[PDB]
């Protein structure tokens, strides 16, 4: 009951069936690039790999999984820190932009607020484990 | 000038394979019902092409024991130079005979539609 | 439909009518002619207009 | 496939020969950690997918009353009260095989003739 | 006729056998997949080949 | 009470039913010729 | 057919798996890689004895290990033979082949190459499936018998 | 449909409030390793949290709504072959009795 924000968020899985490039990324309204799930997960709090890795496996023992998210840690290797991965958007500048669109432009639905970077950074995992699971085929 | 030198050494190293081989080939009609020259005069019986027909004669032939159920019932059966650039396809085991010829009557039936 | 069992392939299942107009057909029997009938008015609106354009 | 992280930062494994001792070492370069090669296997393919087979089976698989009970006899509980079901594998080329999942005991067989698969 | 129409449903059931063959065959991957046809195509492909051949 | 409840599409997804409180509801224990063909109680 | 033989039925027997295309993806099951650093010995136990057939009668750390069908094989009818020089004449100076024959259960084609290769040989695998083409014409799919 | 009759939507919180009740793991505090098993709670597609026993708490949800307490519009749905509930509370869902 609040006009209807129709903020509309795509996670894309990039290269083909031979080009082996399975890197996930992400369109980011307002921030006019598909920004990989690694820089999105390191802007919420999630920095390790590994921590990343388990917001989508919500197992362990799937490589089968594990080995799809694998060239998606080398896509943002070198950002790490929240203070890096808010910076790679649209310093001082893009710190305030990428702040204020995580909670507005990024999933308004759970929470438009604040404090809920765990609710929206766990439902991503969510959003590329139903993802890769079709380019598995269960 | 290296050629009959890769090439001696090929016709004498598939008599090596065949020293060992019909010393297996023997102790197995043996211990269930000299060799090397029997090797020798049988791997000169072939002597690129040779590399692949000789890899071919070493897996094909060497087949054993399941394998020598297939290759015993050759090593007691088949002839001297007339059984020798045969090259066949059942040539494997006992039961590696058969499923290559189930796989193969399916193999005509769906192709034919 | 949800009144079937999760993975039936049966004949009645994947849509086959045994019965005829005049003995009348069941809910299912039905309800499979529905779907069948409904893509042969969809293609008559659709190829009738393509076709109108490949007269021109 | 089997891949670990670093023991002290949680970051992705990258193989690293120590050309030495010829011996592969998985080692984090978010650090200086290594660990060594437990399984020298590096990366599994599988274009023929055997994983699949049997997605999505709780032992609450009896509480789908969608799904339909069987008939036939279990091989170690002989239960001929059980539940089936066609391969969670959405592979189009995939026959249409079934898999019994007992509710006595959830013990998974084939209907199979075939294809054996006693995992 | 009257046993013309008892015959009808005599002709729809021995198809609807002909239907169980194909679904116990394809059950056991007994099935022989014809050339340029996937496992789940060819048991359909002929299960409804039964079924038409009976409601001609 | 709870003898009928309404069904959103998606929930029907885990639902199973009976086309008729009785056609299709007791157990198998003469025949119409030319009343209609419909399956069974099975379920 | 070719004008003669109009109802040699075997002669359509022929034709077709030298005009069908058959890729090394449909062959394969899994390609797998490992670390094995040195040239003659193999730590594979499933390749240990396969390597000392096909060696007796400078090169790469990194393995190719990778497994076949026996039907999907012997259904556009192959030998690892035929696989073997396929590869070996594709890939030619730069790259050596060793593989199991159609003898051995263990259907394997274990390949190697001549500062960095976890990555190098990783990328060898996407060219090899896709673009090794073993039998007949490209493009030209499901080769299907009509009388 | 004659029969059929289309939603208006409903309040999700007093579902918010008994799914808590009754066993919801935060999702701000939820081990995606540690619960593997743990079936996915959703209230209109937004993912709350977690629960680790759900043919226990899908049996509690059905009865208020026959009891009239869920509002009897609200769609309950829990899947086995994926672990999941999406509980729909949604505007605009069509319902039909049986
Ligand atoms: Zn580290
Ligand atoms: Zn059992």
């Amino acid at each position: 009951k609040g006009s209807r924000f129709i903020s509309t968020l795509q996670v894309k899985l990039y290269g083909r069936e031979g080009s082996s490039a399975r890197t996930i990324k992400a369109t980011l309204p307002y921030i006019k690039q598909d920004i990989p799930i690694v820089i999105i997960f390191r802007a919420l709090g999630i920095i390790p790999d590994g921590e990343i890795l388990e917001h989508i496996c919500y197992d362990v023992n799937d490589w089968q999984m594990l080995e799809m998210l694998k060239p998606c840690v080398e896509d943002g290797f070198v950002i790490q820190d929240r203070e890096t991965a808010l910076d790679f958007i649209g310093k001082e500048k893009r710190i305030q932009y990428a702040k204020d669109i995580l909670q507005k432009e990024f999933l308004p639905h759970i929470t438009q607020l604040e404090g809920f970077e765990s609710r929206k950074a766990f439902f991503l995992g969510y959003m590329i484990n139903r993802l890769l699971l079709c380019a598995l085929d269960r | 000038d290296f050629e009959s030198e890769k090439e001696h050494k090929l016709r004498y190293n598939a008599e090596k394979m065949f020293s060992t081989l019909f010393s297996k080939f023997i102790v197995p009609e043996t211990i269930e019902a000299i060799s090397q020259e029997f090797a020798h005069n049988l791997e000169e019986e072939l002597y690129k092409i040779y590399t692949e027909k000789v890899r071919s004669l070493y897996s094909n032939l060497k087949d054993k024991k399941n394998l020598e159920l297939k290759a015993h019932v050759v090593e007691g059966k088949l002839p001297l130079n007339k059984l020798v650039n045969m090259n066949a396809s059942e040539l494997a085991n006992p039961d590696l005979q058969e499923f290559k010829e189930k796989r193969d009557k399916i193999i005509l039936e769906n192709f034919i539609v | 439909l949800p009144h079937f069992s999760k993975d039936d392939y049966s004949p009645e299942s994947k849509g086959f009518v045994e019965n005829s107009y005049l003995r009348g057909l069941t809910p299912q029997e039905f309800f499979f002619h529905a779907m069948g009938g409904r893509e042969g008015l969809i293609d008559t609106a659709v190829k009738t207009a393509e076709t109108g354009y490949i007269q021109r | 496939t089997t891949f670990r992280f670093c023991r002290d930062c949680n970051n992705m494994l990258y193989p690293r020969e120590d050309k030495e001792n010829n011996r592969l070492l998985f080692e984090c370069r978010t650090c200086s950690y290594v660990e060594e090669a437990g399984s020298p296997l590096v990366y599994r393919h599988e274009l023929i997918t055997n994983i699949g087979e049997t997605a999505g089976v709780v032992q609450d698989i009896g509480s789908d009353p969608t799904l339909p009970r069987s008939d036939r006899e279990c091989p170690k509980c002989h239960s001929r009260e059980n539940v089936f079901f066609q391969s969670q594998q959405r592979r189009k080329d995939t026959s249409m095989v079934l898999f019994f999942v007992c509710l006595s005991c959830s013990h998974i067989f084939t209907s199979d003739q075939k294809n054996k698969r006693t995992q | 006729d009257g046993p013309t129409m008892r015959e009808i449903t005599e002709t729809i059931a021995e198809a609807k056998k002909k239907v169980l063959d194909v679904t116990k065959e394809a059950q056991a991957n007994l099935l022989t997949a014809k050339h340029g046809m996937t496992l789940r195509e060819s048991f359909e492909d002929n299960v409804v080949r039964f079924l038409n051949e009976a409601r001609d | 009470e709870g003898l009928v409840e309404y069904i959103d599409a998606e929930e029907e997804e885990s639902i199973l039913i009976a086309m008729q409180p009785e056609d299709l509801e007791p157990a198998e224990a003469d025949v119409d010729p030319a009343k209609r063909i419909r399956v069974s109680h099975h379920a | 057919l070719e004008p003669g033989h109009a109802a040699d039925q075997e002669q359509a027997k022929l034709i077709r798996s030298a005009i069908e295309h058959t890729t090394l993806k449909s062959v394969t099951i899994a390609s797998e890689i490992y670390y094995d650093p040195d040239p003659r010995s193999t730590v594979i136990p499933e390749d240990e004895e396969i390597i000392q057939l096909h060696f007796s009668l400078q090169q790469s750390p990194w393995l190719l290990r990778l497994e076949l069908d026996r039907a999907a094989m012997n259904d556009k009818d192959l030998t690892m033979g035929q696989v073997g020089e396929r590869i070996k004449q594709t890939f030619k100076n730069d790259l050596f082949v060793i593989w199991s024959e159609d003898n051995d259960e263990k259907l394997i084609i274990r390949c190697r190459v001549v500062a960095e290769e976890d990555h190098m040989l990783k990328k060898i695998e996407n060219t090899m499936l896709e673009n090794i083409t073993l039998r007949g014409v490209e493009n030209i799919e499901r080769v299907v018998m009509m009388k | 449909s004659l029969m059929s009759c289309i939603s208006v939507g409903t309040d999700p919180m007093p579902i918010i409030t008994f799914l808590s009740e009754w066993g919801m793991e935060p999702l701000e505090d939820y081990v995606p390793h540690q619960s593997p098993d743990a079936t996915r709670v959703f209230v209109n597609g937004v993912w709350h949290g977690v629960h680790r026993n759900p043919a226990r708490l899908m049996e509690t949800l059905r009865t208020l709504r026959r009891k009239g307490d869920i509002n009897p519009e609200v769609s309950m749905i829990r899947d086995i072959r994926e672990k999941e509930l999406k509980i729909f509370t949604d505007a605009g869902r069509v319902y039909r009795p049986l």
